[PDB]
RNA sequence: CGACUCUUAGCGGUGGAUCACUCGGCUCGUGCGUCGAUGAAGAACGCAGCUAGCUGCGAGAAUUAAUGUGAAUUGCAGGACACAUUGAUCAUCGACACUUCGAACGCACUUGCGGCCCCGGGUUCCUCCCGGGGCUACGCCUGUCUGAGCGUCGCU
RNA sequence: UGGGUCGGGGUUUCGUACGUAGCAGAGCAGCUCCCUCGCUGCGAUCUAUUGAAAGUCAGCCCUCGACACAAGGGUUUGU
RNA sequence: CGCCGCAGGUGCAGAUCUUGGUGGUAGUAGCAAAUAUUCAAACGAGAACUUUGAAGGCCGAAGUGGAGAAGGGUUCCAUGUGAACAGCAGUUGAACAUGGGUCAGUCGGUCCUGAGAGAUGGGCGAGCGCCGUUCCGAAGGGACGGGCGAUGGCCUCCGUUGCCCUCGGCCGAUCGAAAGGGAGUCGGGUUCAGAUCCCCGAAUCCGGAGUGGCGGAGAUGGGCGCCGCGAGGCGUCCAGUGCGGUAACGCGACCGAUCCCGGAGAAGCCGGCGGGAGCCCCGGGGAGAGUUCUCUUUUCUUUGUGAAGGGCAGGGCGCCCUGGAAUGGGUUCGCCCCGAGAGAGGGGCCCGUGCCUUGGAAAGCGUCGCGGUUCCGGCGGCGUCCGGUGAGCUCUCGCUGGCCCUUGAAAAUCCGGGGGAGAGGGUGUAAAUCUCGCGCCGGGCCGUACCCAUAUCCGCAGCAGGUCUCCAAGGUGAACAGCCUCUGGCAUGUUGGAACAAUGUAGGUAAGGGAAGUCGGCAAGCCGGAUCCGUAACUUCGGGAUAAGGAUUGGCUCUAAGGGCUGGGUCGGUCGCGGCCGGCGCCUAGCAGCCGACUUAGAACUGGUGCGGACCAGGGGAAUCCGACUGUUUAAUUAAAACAAAGCAUCGCGAAGGCCCGCGGCGGGUGUUGACGCGAUGUGAUUUCUGCCCA
RNA sequence: UGAACUAUGCCUGGGCAGGGCGAAGCCAGAGGAAACUCUGGUGGAGGUCCGUAGCGGUCCUGACGUGCAAAUCGGUCGUC
């Protein structure tokens, strides 16, 4: 089997001298130098621990070429926050409003009475 | 190494430059005293400083 | 191929080249040698052919 | 008969004593008694036609100018040099010049990276790239400008 | 005449060579106008050829077979 | 040099005297660790050692192989020489001499912070200085915004400048990684020596563009009066900072500052599965070789497609919609999941290193030839094909677990969102603006050769020592074991020849006996793998345990068992020897065909009882002492019973504190701490006890 | 003046064949009137065991002892 060397000065197997096996035209098998694997964002919510969808997982530097579609979803917190967390922070800003006006209209008929 | 500074590889370029023989015309010269340079050093017997 | 000052840098070779060649150069390459002077490799543009400007400076 | 061994002598080796030499020291004495931000001492790197060291020198680099001197330097070569429309060499040294570190001074160094103001080029003035030049350390004195204070006051 | 070198024979050691053949062989895979109990393979092992094969003086024994070589070299020695 | 005086660093056999030189020893010890050389030829004065060829061997992929880090520093590469050196030689050399050689936006440094180091303020200090790193500082020198203005000019109008208003805590300079974080380069060719750097060809990241480079997006519609045969145009108004899907989310862009929120960077060790690749293996087809005494359609070699785009598989999802489940169901090797929404159906997203495609065959490779440009990226032909397997090995990606009185960085840097201060035009072939497509320009500085070790490093040396890593074939086998081999490498480790004495060093064997030897079974020997049986006391119930003990093991020929894929149709009743629906039938004890790993069990036959045939590979039992165990220790004479340990016990301390450092500062460590904590002691697991004495 | 060897703490990296035993958790079957028990699997824990590389250094009181070496070598070994 024909053996392999590494192509460039790094001797050693850290994280940032990682490599995959390709077959060149030239019928030979040579180191490719991977990039890390990149992470899909977490969402602002802190609770679910799934990573969102729809958008790209790549190394963060790499994200400043990327166009802005390809980076966020078409909603309010689109790419930041899921869209579960965000049904649900809609539901409870309307709910306590409506709890804020429940206890707004109580004490204005209680203070009926001197 | 293959990895070195600037002033280490100018420091090794000296000591390279100054490691040649006499010139044969300089034991012709008047009143020379000199037969071959004494300060020869090999990579492998004498060690630089550095 | 040039022996170059070793303080001049890749733009400073390439100017003086020109000037004082009257030609147009593509790009330099820059090494410094194990006797510490700088060797320049100085590519020359597509219309200039360097083995003309080699029989002027008369180094053939 | 020889070998071998010992003694002595002649010669030859090995060795570098002795002696003679001495552009070196040591000691005493005298006269001066002078470094540096206008960048010292010290260090590094360079510099000769052939040059590694020593010596000399600084990108004007084994030296420029100037003055004195007055035909060499020399190991080889080369070419100077009317010695008066000025001159080899050497000495002197007052002009000019004097790379990078270093108190070492834009920040930092076993690496490198800035900011401001001018100038030139690609621009074809507007601010990007390249190059050149000048600045940009700490402490402190005098003055200047800009300031702060429910510090002490005056007027409103 | 000589001693060698091969060869031969003897002695001895081990244990029955390769190849060939067998209606030998646990079986198995193919051929059945075939065959009338048959035919072609793979198959450890067995049997015969075969006390065979191989070695044997290099410090074994005898050759009178073959082959070439052998009055040659150097240093000394006297009452 | 003598004599008269003067003055001393003034007389050597010794001091294990100092420095230098030279003997005997002595042509002696020695040139003995890692299996090994041989034949011929060439060059040459000269060959055991150099070179070529042939042979026989070794390293045997955890290498004597191919590449790096540190260190060395020119040892690298040619040419020449034969002084000295290479403990023999040398025609050879890592020697000597003369020349040559290291080419980068995308490989690093450079940037970031880490443990830490370290100025300033302040404090101390006789003083050089040193303490301290947010502490006892007026520590923001910046900003699209607005205003006051100088109009500096292609003075239309926007860029400039000074001042003012508003906003502005990395709250701490700076340094600290060639293995951490960190955008973006690959394929082919090329040298005597350099290449991811040169050349060729394909890309790509970042930065810039004032006068705006081209497009595309924004964005060009609606109403009403009209003209006009109508279409199509005219005029007044009105919108217009994009659109789609129930949703997950999608589309090529998709205005928006100060400010706020979040993400990525950014995480441990171990287990088990699954996907992908490279390698290995199997069956064919080619091309070239090997064997051919006989056989073998045989044996060996070889039989490509980079990055970056596009499409499609494949993998994953704790993503969505319908719906509502017990006779619970789904499901993994293990688990695990579900009225907080299972199963089922249909979608969405992510990764996509795999396949196809652009790249791309033009290159490369293998072969067969023909021309030469002393040494052409020559020319030409042909080929670069089809399949199958897997608890295989190595990488990688993922899923799901376990462990922790252990929870396994930081910061640069980049991005998304919330908000809506503002900006842009009056319906124009429009504006502000644009993370969309294409186009234009630039990327400086330093390193880069080679060795990386039984000869380029350190050990005084070409020293059996030491010195951080990556790649990793076939057979046997449980195996990265040992043994043999292929690729690649080498010449036996600083000499050869001839003998084969003693004594040695290393390795074997030995009749009969079997520890009688010796301080002592020291040393050696015995045993050993796997399968099937079978295993005691004691015990902290886990162990002891491979206890002990016994049987078997080869070769050959079979036999059973253990799987995966496809196809199960009763009919021309008709025509798109084929297809839309239906009178038209019962595999429902499942078959039919094909394909493919090993592994187990049983049986027969067979050999001179030999079979784990080499290699690998526990002797066992009964007790006593000590230490609980695992761990550590006197580098270079002691590995132990010593130290440590968990457990037990005691002591101090509530911060103006305990313990400790400090020359000094209300300085500093514990302490980013707070009694379940720090600090100081003793004893030493468990079990069981731990008595008396305070003179 | 030294932590280039060593000792210890911290930071940031890299590495450790092949087998044995078989902890919890889980499945099923069997026995019982129950309570529950037994059996076979599955699973893969452990400062677990045999044993490579690595790390160490027990014995031969082996070699060597003007050595290869101012501490090395061979076999046997401890842990892995
Ligand atoms: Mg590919
Ligand atoms: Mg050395
Ligand atoms: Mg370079
Ligand atoms: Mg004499
Ligand atoms: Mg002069
Ligand atoms: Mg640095
Ligand atoms: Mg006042
Ligand atoms: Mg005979
Ligand atoms: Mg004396
Ligand atoms: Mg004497
Ligand atoms: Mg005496
Ligand atoms: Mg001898
Ligand atoms: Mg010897
Ligand atoms: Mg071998
Ligand atoms: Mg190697
Ligand atoms: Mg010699
Ligand atoms: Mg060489
Ligand atoms: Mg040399
Ligand atoms: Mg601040
Ligand atoms: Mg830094
Ligand atoms: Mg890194
Ligand atoms: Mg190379
Ligand atoms: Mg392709
Ligand atoms: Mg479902
Ligand atoms: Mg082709
Ligand atoms: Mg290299
Ligand atoms: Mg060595
Ligand atoms: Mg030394
Ligand atoms: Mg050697
Ligand atoms: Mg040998
Ligand atoms: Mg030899
Ligand atoms: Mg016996
Ligand atoms: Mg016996
Ligand atoms: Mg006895
Ligand atoms: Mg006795
Ligand atoms: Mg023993
Ligand atoms: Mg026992
Ligand atoms: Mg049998
Ligand atoms: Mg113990
Ligand atoms: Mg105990
Ligand atoms: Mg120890
Ligand atoms: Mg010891
Ligand atoms: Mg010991
Ligand atoms: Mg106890
Ligand atoms: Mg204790
Ligand atoms: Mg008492
Ligand atoms: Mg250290
Ligand atoms: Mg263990
Ligand atoms: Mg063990
Ligand atoms: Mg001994
Ligand atoms: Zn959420």
């Amino acid at each position: 089997v024909q053996r392999l060397t590494y192509r460039r000065r790094l001797s050693y197997n850290t994280a940032s001298n990682k490599t995959r096996l390709s077959r060149t035209p030239g019928n030979r098998i040579v180191y490719l130098y991977t990039k890390k694997v990149g992470k899909a964002p977490k969402s602002a919510c802190g609770v679910c621990p799934g990573r969102l969808r729809g958008v790209r997982a790549v190394r963060p530097k790499v994200l400043m070429r990327l166009s802005k579609t390809k980076k966020h979803v078409s909603r309010a917190y689109g790419g930041s926050m899921c869209a579960k967390c965000v049904r649900d922070r809609i539901k409870r800003a309307f709910l306590i409003e409506e709890q804020k006006i429940v206890v707004k209209v109580l004490k204005a008929q209680a203070q009926s009475q001197k | 190494s293959s990895h070195k500074t600037f002033r280490i590889k100018r420091f090794l370029a000296k000591k390279q430059k100054q490691n040649r023989p006499i010139p044969q015309w300089i034991r012709m010269k008047t009143g020379n005293k000199i037969r071959y340079n004494s300060k020869r050093r090999h990579w492998r017997r004498t060690k630089l400083g550095l | 191929v040039f022996i170059v000052d070793v303080k001049a840098n890749k733009h400073q070779i390439k100017q003086a080249v020109k000037k004082l060649y009257d030609i147009d150069v593509a790009k330099v390459n820059t090494l410094i040698r194990p006797d510490g002077e700088k060797k320049a490799y100085v590519r020359l543009a597509p219309d200039y052919d360097a083995l003309d400007v080699a029989n002027k400076i008369g180094i053939i």
